[PDB]
């Protein structure tokens, strides 16, 4: 289960450098050491839960 | 000695052109969604 491309109004899509969720502690996306911040993440799209 | 590649050149164009002609479509089943959410659901 994972969103579809038309339902959602404001959501479209997200990309692999455009993620939000642990990219502050982790690398850039090479096994590099630290380089960033923490944020909250936008990629994957909730539907468990509230 | 060319007889087949003229066929293949018109299969890539409409390939190219009838997923465009996709886009068009694609990009208009949100279109058409975000315009009756406003109306259709307030007031």
């Amino acid at each position: 289960q994972v969103v579809d491309d038309t339902k959602y109004k404001d959501y479209q899509q997200v990309g692999i450098l455009h993620q939000h969720n642990n990219s502050g502690f982790v690398g850039y996306l090479a096994p590099t050491m630290r380089e960033g911040q923490a944020y909250p993440a936008n990629f994957p799209y909730p539907l468990i839960g509230k | 000695a060319s007889r087949s590649s003229a066929r293949d050149d018109k299969l890539t164009a409409l390939l190219a052109q009838l997923d465009s002609l996709t886009r068009e479509l694609n990009v208009v089943s949100q279109q058409l969604l975000d315009l009756r959410q406003q109306v259709s659901a307030l007031k």
